[PDB]
């Protein structure tokens, strides 16, 4: 893994030290090839996880995100011009240095042996992207957006780190095969339960569920497109990866204390599926539908079924696409015109003909088009519910159809009707920005052509 | 005759023979507790460097 982890290094100095208009052909053909170089990692087989080192390891979890990440690098290291293309030649290398420094924690916590290197390379995470929305926000409430980004994330996340030391000294080392191979049952008294609490309420925190979802919108609708779609895939998809690796821990009293919890979570995905129903502000919409669907992956991964964690990793990455190209497409809309808004922007049927098609093909991955891989992420999870209770099923399918009544609303209102005709700004599409969706789109119907990669550890 | 003492030979550590025999303990107090056992010999490179939570050597 340190062949993934030095020349991301190495690809920090690049920028500096290529000359003017030419940081970004460099940076770009290279990210590229450490995507193709990650894509080499796929190894992982059958009785063990691979092991690269006592301090580097995958999990077969960890391996599609982890080329998740090394993928959507280059996407948005591309995705980023033309609201900074203008702007300074230093501002623009630490932006983009910003960047590459941001992926190397990623790799950094996606391959975290241990639970205490993870919660550093946790928060390691967390720094740069504050750094990045409020100096880039182009908004009057980025600031706002960014400390309740911090004090949520932080205030949630911290007591984490007490019982993670707490577990490091009652139970020897925190190896993941060492804390499992000798993990003992923690029986139903009450320093269980505050342990539990912590660790799970941190990331609660993380995903968001209902009771603290406000953390996300503003930061989604106050960011750059590049700390927007970054927050939204990798750092949701990174929150749910890390209480896939700490439940294994904890197991008999996750039936005691684990319902309100699942409780909070369903009636939250109801009405945040509801409230992005009828808002303004296009961009808030992806962040609540995100909401709606990390909720889901919330109660995939507290109950605890085999089919439960299949749909939800499933889930994550097919979402982690899908909210992420939905973020671009409304950026390229808000730089058709400055509006932010939906009821403005309307017409674009008529104008710019091929932009339908990636609204409407990212619409339906949205919608749970049957072969792809956000159904049976979401169909694995119904299975898994419903062998849970006979009776939760309803509210799946309300989500269902809600989900599927807001995404279509969020087509059908944009870009469907009768241009406003007091306009006249929009430019025909640009090459950069169907490179974008087409590098989006391709590696999903790709994966749903062949998804035994991003099925988990339970294959 | 008596011849009196210079000064300042009123001085000049003395010598005495006796009969009683020179004393042990005096201080009329207990035994010594306990000598603290003395970590001594070589020593060999650490087990696996640090032993926290990583920096494995
Ligand atoms: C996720 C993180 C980002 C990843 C970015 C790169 C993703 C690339 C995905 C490519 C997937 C290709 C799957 C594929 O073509 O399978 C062969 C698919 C499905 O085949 P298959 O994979 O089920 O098995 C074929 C096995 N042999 C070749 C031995 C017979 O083949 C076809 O569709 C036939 C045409
Ligand atoms: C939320 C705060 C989480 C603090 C860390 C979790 C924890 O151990 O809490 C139990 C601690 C106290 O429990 P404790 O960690 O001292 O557990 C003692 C366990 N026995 C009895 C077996 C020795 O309570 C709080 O932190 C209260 C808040």
């Amino acid at each position: 893994m340190l062949k993934y982890i030095i020349p991301t290094m190495m690809l920090m100095p690049l920028t500096w030290l290529s000359k003017n208009s030419m940081i970004w052909i460099n940076t770009t053909l290279h990210s590229l090839l450490i995507s193709l170089t990650s894509l080499l990692l796929l190894n992982q087989f059958g009785d063990n996880s691979l092991n690269f080192s006592l301090t580097f390891f995958s999990d077969s979890l960890s391996t599609p995100l982890l080329i998740l990440t090394m993928w959507l690098l280059p996407l948005m290291l591309m995705a980023s011009q033309h609201h900074l293309s203008k702007e300074n030649l230093a501002r623009k290398k630490l932006f983009i240095s910003m960047l590459i420094l941001l992926q190397l924690f990623l790799i950094m916590t996606f391959t975290a042996t241990e639970l205490i290197f993870f919660y550093i390379m946790f928060e390691a995470t967390l720094v740069p992207t504050l750094i990045i929305i409020t100096r880039w926000g182009n908004q009057t409430e980025r600031l706002n957006a960014g400390l309740y980004f911090l004090f949520y994330t932080l205030a949630g996340s911290l007591p984490l780190l007490v019982a993670l030391i707490y577990i490091q000294n009652t139970m020897g080392s925190l190896n993941f095969l060492i804390l499992q191979y000798w993990v003992q049952p923690m029986p139903n008294s009450w320093s269980n339960t505050f342990m539990w609490l912590a660790c799970m309420m941190a990331f609660m925190v993380k995903m968001p569920l209902y009771g603290l979802h406000l953390w996300l919108p503003k930061a989604h609708v106050e960011a750059p497109i590049a700390g927007s779609m970054v927050l939204a895939a990798i750092l949701l998809k990174l929150g749910g990866y890390g209480m896939m690796r700490i439940t294994l821990l904890l197991n008999p009293i996750t039936d005691f204390m684990a319902y309100p919890f699942i409780m909070l979570s369903l009636w939250g995905m109801i009405m945040t599926s509801s409230i992005c129903l009828r808002q303004t502000d296009l961009k808030s919409l992806i962040a609540y539908s995100s909401v709606s669907h990390m909720a889901l992956v919330i109660v995939a991964i507290l109950i605890q079924t085999p089919w439960s964690y299949m749909g939800a990793t499933a889930l994550m990455i097919a979402h982690g696409l899908t909210s992420s190209m939905l973020f671009c497409l409304a950026n390229s809309n808000y730089e058709r015109v400055h509006s932010r808004t939906m009821i403005l922007a309307r017409g674009l049927q008529t104008l710019l003909p091929l932009m339908a098609a990636w609204w409407l093909l990212a619409s339906l991955t949205n919608l749970a088009l049957p072969p792809s891989i956000n159904l049976i992420g979401e169909l694995f999870v119904v299975m898994s519910t419903f062998s849970w209770s006979n009776i939760t099923i309803i509210l799946m399918g309300l989500n269902m159809v809600i989900t599927a009544l807001y995404s279509l609303y969020m087509l059908i209102t944009t870009q469907r009707g009768k241009h406003t005709h007091h306009i006249n700004n929009i430019l025909p599409s640009f090459t950069r920005e169907n490179a974008l969706m087409s590098l989006h789109m391709l590696p999903l119907l790709l994966l749903s052509l062949n998804p035994k990669i991003i099925l988990g550890p339970l294959y | 005759g008596w011849v009196r003492p210079d000064l300042g030979e009123l001085s000049k550590v003395t010598k005495v023979k006796t009969d009683r025999p020179l004393p042990e303990n005096p201080y009329h107090s207990r035994a010594r507790p306990e000598p603290n056992p003395e970590v001594e010999g070589d020593l060999k490179p650490a087990r696996h460097g640090s032993r926290l939570f990583f920096w494995t050597m």
